[PDB]
C-alpha cells in the first residue's frame, strides 16, 4: 500500500520534472516572479507600520504603556495565526485561491485601521491585517517553486527575497515623505481627526491591493491540480507555460508534446464541509510529523525558531539602544539652577532640559511659556498666576502652592508629584490625556534613515546568495551565514555610540540575509507537494511566535547590559547552525 | 407643645412660648440685614446668647422624652487647623450632666450625659471632597429626638441619618440656663449661623417633623444656593442641577448669539481639606423687578420680573423670538433698549401646584400672558443650548420627571472663599 503510493508519487515527480524541463525557463517564470514579489513586498511593508506611527498615535489616541508594547507585538501574533491557517488551507483549497483570500483580508483590514479612532478597534484591525498577511511567505515560496526545474531552483527562488527588502525601502521612504507633515489636520466629523500617520497607513495598504490585482492574472500551480486528482486543467496550465515561454523565445510554432500526465488517484452542509476541511488539514499537519518526516521537521523547527528569535531580538534591540544613548546624552546636558528668589515680575520664556530647585517665587505671573523636560523641585509659589502654559515632561515635585491660579494650563494633577496646594484654583484646563504621553519631534528623520540603511545592508547578501545558492549548496550557505551572524553578535560590545550602532546594524543585516534565503529554499525543497504549504506555514507561525518572544526579551534588556543580548543571540544562532548542518541535502534533486 | 422658641422682634429676641424665658445677648452678636431672624455667632467671648428657663420646665426626669429643632449654617473649613477640633456650640450641661450640640470637621454631634457621666453620641457626617455640596455653607434643618425608652435619633431636613439606643442611660439633669456660643474652637475666624430654635417635651415623629420643616421652610419665598433670600439688583451665578459641571456662557451679542452651557467647571483645592468645584464660573444673572408691588427686595413666588445678563461687565436682557421653529427655541441676550416686543417677562416659581417646595425655576411668558414655558437646556449638535419650552410643563402635567427645568442661584459669599 505505502510502496504503491510512494512509487506513484515518485513517478509523478519525475515526469513533472521532465515536463518542466521541456517547457523551459523564460517569460512565464519572470512574470510570475514579479507578481509573487508584490505579494511579498506587502509582507515586507506590513512589519514597519505601527513602529512608524506609534510616536504620533500615542498622542492622538492617548496610548499608555502596556498599550504601546502590545500594538508593537500585534503584527506578529496575527501573522502567527494567519501563517498556520492559510498554510494549512492552501493544500486543500489551492495556493492562488488562499493567496487571494489572505491578501484581500490584509488589504481590507489595513484600510479599515487607516480610519479607526479607538485603540481596541485599532488593535483588532491591525491583528486581522496581520492574520491576512501571515500566509504570504509560505504560499508564495511553495507556489513559485512548482514551476521551476531542478537545474536552477535555489538561484531562482533566492531572487524572490529582493522584494521583501524593497517593501522595507518603500515603507521607510513613505514614512519620510508623509509622516513629518504634522500640520495636516483634515477634518471629517467634529469628534474625529485625520492626521498624516493615517495617510501613511493607507499608502502602506496599497502594495497588498496591487498584489491581488496582479495575482488574478496567473494560473493555479499544476502540481496542486495533479495531487488533487484534477488532470485536465493541470495539463492546460502546463501548456500555457510552454506556449508563453516558446512564443517569447521566438519560436511560436512548436507543440506541447505531453499528452497524458500521471495523477494521484483520489479515494448543515456548510458545517459538514468545514468539519471535512478541518479533518483534512489536521491529517496533513500530523502527516508532517510522520515517520518519514519527523527528523527533518524537528531540525526545521530548530533552525526556524533559533534564526527568528536571534534576528527579531537584535532587529528590535538596535533602535532601542540608539534611543537609550540619545536619552543618556540629553540627560547629561541637563542644566540645574539650585535656589532663586523672585519678586513681582512677568515671565515669558521657553526652557528645555532644566531643573530649578529650591525656588521661591512670590506673586509672579507666568504668561505664554512652553516647558520641555523642565522640573521644579522644592519650590514655593505664592500668589502666582499661570496662564497659557503648555508643558511636556514637566513636573512639580515637593512644591507648595498658595493662593495661585492655573488659568488655561495643561498642568494636570499628575504633574504635581507629592505637592501641597492651598487655596489654589484651576480654571479652563486645556484638553490633554489623563497621563504622560511623552513627545517625539525632528528625530523621526533619523529613524527612517536607519531603517533604510538596514534594508540596503540586506542587498549585497541577497545578490551573492542568489548567485551562489546552486554553486555552493543550501546547507553550506545556511551554515556559513549563521556562523557569521554569531560572530557579528559577538562584536556588538565594540559599539556604544549611535554611529557604532548604525554600522553594527548594517553588518548584522547584511550577514543574516543569506542564511534566511537558504532556509526558505531548503524548507520549500524538503517537503512533498501535498504538505509544502502546511509545513512551511506551521514553521512560519513558529517563526512569528519566536519573534514575539525575542522582541519582548531583547527590549527588556535595553539600558541594562550588553551581555544579555549578545549571549542570547549568539547561543541561539550557534544552536541553529548546529541543527542546520544535520538536515538532508536537496541540491540537484527533483522537486518531490 | 413648644417650651422655648427664640424669635426675632423689634431689636431684640423673645420667646413665643408662654414661659417668659430670660434672654440676654452680647454686644458682638450680629444679624443679617434682610433676614434679621438669623443669628450670627463669631468665635469670641462676648458673642454670647444666654437664655434661662423656669424651674418648672428644667429637664430633671429619667423617663422624659424630648426633642429640639433649629436651622444652622456652617461655613467651609479652609485649612488643617480645623481638623480634629471638636468645638461646642450649645451646652445645657451642669455638673457634667446634660445635652450638648457641637461641630467638628464635617460633623454635627448630639451628646447626652447622665448623672453617671455616661456619654451617648449621635453624629451627622457630610463630606468636603464633593464637587457640589448640599451642606457646606448652606442652611440645614437639624432636629433631634430623644426617647428614653427606645432610641435617640437625628433628622437632617426631615430624613433619618442616625440613631442610637439610650436605654442604658440613667437620670439626665439639665442646666437652668442654655447656651449659645462657640466654645472650644482654636480657629479665631470661625463663625456659625443659627435661627429658629425650638424645644419640645416629647419625641416627635416623621410626620410632625416634616410638617415643621415645611412650615419653617418659607416655601412661598425664593432661595439661593446658600439658602438665603433671593434679592433683586444683585449678580447671581447660575447652576443647572441636572448638569452641574457646566455654566451659562455667551458667544455673540444679540439674536444671532446663543447662550449655552460651557464646561467643564474648574476646581478649588487645598490638598486633603477640600476639592470642590468652582461656583464663580460663567455669566451673572441679575434679577430686575417688573410688576412686583412689594417694597422689600425679597423675591416671592409667582413674581413677574426681568433678568439681566452681565457680559464683560455690561448688562443685557433675556429675550427670545416667540415666532420661530419648534417649541424648544433659543433664548438670547440683547442690548436693553432693543428688546421691542420679544418675550422678556419671566415668572419666578418655587413651590409647585400643590405647594410642595422645590428649587428655583423661571417661566418665560409673553406680553399677552401666554406661556413660552420653563427655562432649561437642550442639545443641538452637541451644544447645550438654552431654550424655554412648554415640554417641561407637559411633563409636570403628566407628573413625569422633567429634565433641565430647575436652576440654582449662587451669589458670592464669604463662607465659600473662592477667588473671583
Ligand atoms: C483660604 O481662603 C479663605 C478665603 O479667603 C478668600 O480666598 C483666598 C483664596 C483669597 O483670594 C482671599 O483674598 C479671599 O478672601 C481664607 O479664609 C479667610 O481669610 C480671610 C483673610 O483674608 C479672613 O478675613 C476670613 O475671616 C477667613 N475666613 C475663614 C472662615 O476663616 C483662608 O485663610 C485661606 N486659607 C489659608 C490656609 O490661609
Ligand atoms: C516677553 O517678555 C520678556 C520679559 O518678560 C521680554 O524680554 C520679551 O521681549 C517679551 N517678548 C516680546 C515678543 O515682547
Ligand atoms: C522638600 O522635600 C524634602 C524631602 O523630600 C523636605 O525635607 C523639605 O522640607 C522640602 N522643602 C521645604 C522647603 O519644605
Ligand atoms: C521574505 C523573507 C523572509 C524569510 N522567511 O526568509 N524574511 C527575510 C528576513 C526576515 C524574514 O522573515
Amino acid at each position: 500500500g505505502e510502496a504503491q503510493r510512494r512509487k506513484e508519487r515518485e513517478e509523478l515527480a519525475q515526469q513533472y520534472e521532465a515536463i518542466l524541463r521541456e517547457c523551459g525557463h523564460g517569460r512565464f517564470q519572470w512574470t510570475l516572479y514579479f507578481v509573487l514579489g508584490l505579494a511579498l513586498m506587502a509582507d515586507g511593508v506590513e512589519v514597519f507600520v505601527v513602529g512608524f506611527v506609534l510616536p504620533s498615535a500615542e498622542k492622538d489616541m492617548c496610548l499608555s504603556d502596556s498599550n504601546k508594547g502590545m500594538l508593537g507585538l500585534i503584527v506578529y501574533l496575527g501573522m502567527m495565526v494567519g501563517a498556520f491557517l492559510w498554510g494549512g488551507l492552501a493544500d486543500r483549497l489551492g495556493r492562488r485561491q488562499c493567496l487571494l483570500i489572505s491578501l484581500s483580508v490584509n488589504s481590507v483590514f489595513a484600510f479599515f485601521s487607516s480610519f479607526v479612532q479607538g485603540y481596541g478597534t485599532f488593535l483588532f484591525c491591525r491583528l486581522l491585517s496581520g492574520v491576512g498577511i501571515g500566509g504570504s511567505i509560505p504560499i508564495v515560496f511553495s507556489y513559485f517553486s512548482e514551476f521551476l526545474a531542478q537545474e536552477k531552483r535555489g538561484e531562482h527562488l533566492s531572487w524572490l527575497c529582493m522584494f521583501w527588502m524593497i517593501g522595507g525601502v518603500y515603507a521607510a521612504a513613505m514614512a519620510w515623505a508623509i509622516i513629518p507633515h504634522y500640520g495636516w489636520s483634515f477634518q471629517m466629523g467634529s469628534a474625529y481627526q485625520f492626521h498624516s500617520w493615517r495617510v501613511f497607513v493607507l499608502v502602506c495598504a496599497f502594495p497588498s491591493v496591487f498584489a491581488i490585482g496582479a495575482l488574478t492574472t496567473q494560473p493555479e500551480s499544476p502540481r496542486f491540480f495533479l495531487e488533487n486528482g484534477k488532470h485536465d486543467e493541470a495539463w492546460m496550465v502546463l501548456k500555457q507555460v510552454h506556449d508563453t515561454n516558446m512564443r517569447a523565445k521566438g519560436h511560436p510554432e512548436r507543440v506541447f508534446s505531453v499528452t497524458h500526465i500521471k495523477t494521484i488517484h483520489q479515494e448543515q452542509r456548510w458545517g459538514v464541509r468545514a468539519l471535512s476541511l478541518g479533518g483534512q488539514v489536521w491529517g496533513n499537519f500530523l502527516s508532517c510529523f510522520g515517520p518519514e518526516y519527523r527528523r527533518i521537521t524537528l531540525m526545521m523547527m530548530g533552525v526556524w525558531f533559533t534564526m527568528s528569535f536571534s534576528y527579531y531580538g537584535l532587529t528590535v534591540w538596535f533602535p532601542d539602544m540608539i534611543r537609550h544613548l540619545q536619552a543618556v546624552d540629553y540627560a547629561s546636558r541637563t542644566k540645574v539652577f539650585p535656589g532663586e528668589r523672585v519678586e513681582h515680575v512677568t515671565f515669558n520664556f521657553t526652557l528645555e532640559n532644566q531643573i530649578h530647585r529650591g525656588g521661591q517665587y512670590f506673586n509672579d505671573k507666568f504668561i505664554g511659556l512652553r516647558l520641555k523636560s523642565v522640573s521644579f523641585e522644592d519650590s514655593l509659589f505664592e500668589e502666582c498666576y499661570f496662564e497659557d502654559v503648555t508643558s511636556s515632561n514637566t513636573f512639580f515635585r515637593n512644591c507648595t502652592f498658595i493662593n495661585t491660579v492655573f488659568y488655561n494650563t495643561d498642568l494636570f494633577e499628575y504633574k504635581f508629584v507629592n505637592s501641597r496646594l492651598i487655596n489654589s484654583t484651576f480654571l479652563h484646563n486645556k484638553e490633554g490625556c489623563p497621563l504622560d504621553v511623552t513627545g517625539t519631534g525632528e528625530g523621526a528623520y533619523m529613524v527612517y534613515f536607519v531603517s533604510f540603511l538596514g534594508t540596503l545592508a540586506v542587498l549585497p547578501g541577497n545578490i551573492v546568495s542568489a548567485l551562489l545558492m546552486d554553486k555552493i549548496g543550501r546547507l553550506r550557505m545556511l551554515a556559513g551565514s549563521s556562523v557569521m551572524s554569531c560572530v557579528s553578535c559577538f562584536f556588538l560590545s565594540f559599539g556604544n555610540s549611535e554611529s557604532a550602532m548604525i554600522a553594527l546594524l548594517c553588518l548584522f543585516g547584511g550577514v543574516s540575509i543569506a542564511s534566511w534565503n537558504a532556509l526558505d529554499v531548503l524548507t520549500v525543497e524538503l517537503y512533498p507537494s501535498d504538505k509544502r504549504t502546511t509545513a512551511f506555514g506551521f514553521l512560519n507561525a513558529l517563526c512569528k511566535l519566536a519573534a514575539v518572544l525575542g522582541i519582548s526579551i531583547f527590549t527588556s534588556f535595553v539600558g541594562i547590559t550588553k551581555a544579555a543580548p549578545i549571549l542570547f543571540a549568539s547561543a541561539a544562532l550557534a544552536l541553529g547552525s548546529s541543527l542546520a548542518l544535520k538536515l538532508p541535502e536537496t541540491r540537484g534533486q527533483v522537486l518531490q | 407643645t413648644s417650651i422655648l422658641s427664640i424669635v426675632y422682634k423689634k431689636d431684640d429676641l423673645i420667646d413665643l412660648s408662654r414661659y417668659g424665658a430670660k434672654i440676654n445677648i452680647g454686644d458682638r452678636v450680629y444679624y443679617d440685614s434682610i433676614d434679621k431672624n438669623q443669628i450670627k455667632l463669631i468665635n469670641l467671648e462676648s458673642s454670647t446668647i444666654e437664655v434661662i428657663l423656669k424651674n418648672a420646665i428644667v429637664y430633671n426626669s429619667m423617663y422624659e422624652n424630648f426633642s429640639t429643632s433649629f436651622w444652622i449654617k456652617i461655613p467651609k473649613y479652609f485649612s488643617k487647623i480645623n481638623l480634629n477640633n471638636e468645638y461646642t456650640i450649645i451646652n445645657c450641661i451642669e455638673n457634667n450632666s446634660g445635652w450638648k450640640v457641637s461641630l467638628n470637621y464635617g460633623e454635627i454631634i448630639w451628646t447626652l450625659q447622665d448623672n453617671k457621666q455616661n456619654i451617648q453620641r449621635v453624629v451627622f457626617k457630610y463630606s468636603q471632597m464633593v464637587n457640589i455640596s448640599d451642606y457646606i455653607n448652606r442652611w440645614i434643618f437639624v432636629t433631634i429626638t430623644n426617647n428614653r425608652l427606645t432610641k435617640s435619633k437625628i433628622y437632617i431636613n426631615g430624613r433619618l441619618i442616625d440613631q442610637k439606643p439610650i436605654s442604658n442611660l440613667g437620670n439626665i439633669h439639665a442646666s437652668n440656663k442654655i447656651m449659645f456660643k462657640l466654645d472650644g474652637c482654636r480657629d479665631p475666624r470661625r463663625y456659625i449661623m443659627i435661627k429658629y430654635f425650638n424645644l419640645f417635651d416629647k419625641e416627635l415623629n416623621e410626620k410632625e417633623i416634616k410638617d415643621l420643616y415645611d412650615s419653617q421652610s418659607n416655601s412661598g419665598i425664593l432661595k439661593d444656593f446658600w439658602g438665603n433670600y433671593l434679592q433683586y439688583d444683585k449678580p447671581y451665578y447660575m447652576l443647572n442641577l441636572f448638569d452641574p459641571n457646566k455654566y451659562v456662557d455667551v458667544n455673540n451679542i444679540g439674536i444671532r448669539g446663543y447662550m449655552y452651557l460651557k464646561g467643564p467647571r474648574g476646581s478649588v483645592v487645598t490638598t486633603n481639606i477640600y476639592l470642590n468645584s468652582t461656583l464663580y464660573e460663567g455669566t451673572k444673572f441679575i434679577i430686575k423687578k417688573y410688576a412686583s408691588g412689594n417694597e422689600d427686595n425679597i423675591v416671592r413666588n409667582n413674581d413677574r420680573v426681568y433678568i439681566n445678563v452681565v457680559v464683560k461687565n455690561k448688562e443685557y436682557r433675556l429675550a427670545t423670538n416667540a415666532s420661530q421653529a419648534g417649541v424648544e427655541k433659543i433664548l438670547s441676550a440683547l442690548e436693553i433698549p432693543d428688546v421691542g416686543n420679544l418675550s422678556q417677562v419671566v415668572v419666578m416659581k418655587s413651590k409647585d401646584d400643590q405647594g410642595i417646595r422645590n428649587k428655583c425655576k423661571m417661566n418665560l411668558q409673553d406680553n399677552n400672558g401666554n406661556d413660552i414655558g420653563f427655562i432649561g437646556f437642550h442639545l443641538y449638535d452637541n451644544i447645550a443650548k438654552l431654550v424655554a419650552s412648554n415640554w417641561y410643563n407637559r411633563q409636570v402635567g403628566k407628573a413625569s420627571r422633567t429634565f433641565g427645568c430647575s436652576w440654582e442661584f449662587i451669589p458670592v459669599d464669604d463662607g465659600w472663599g473662592e477667588s473671583s
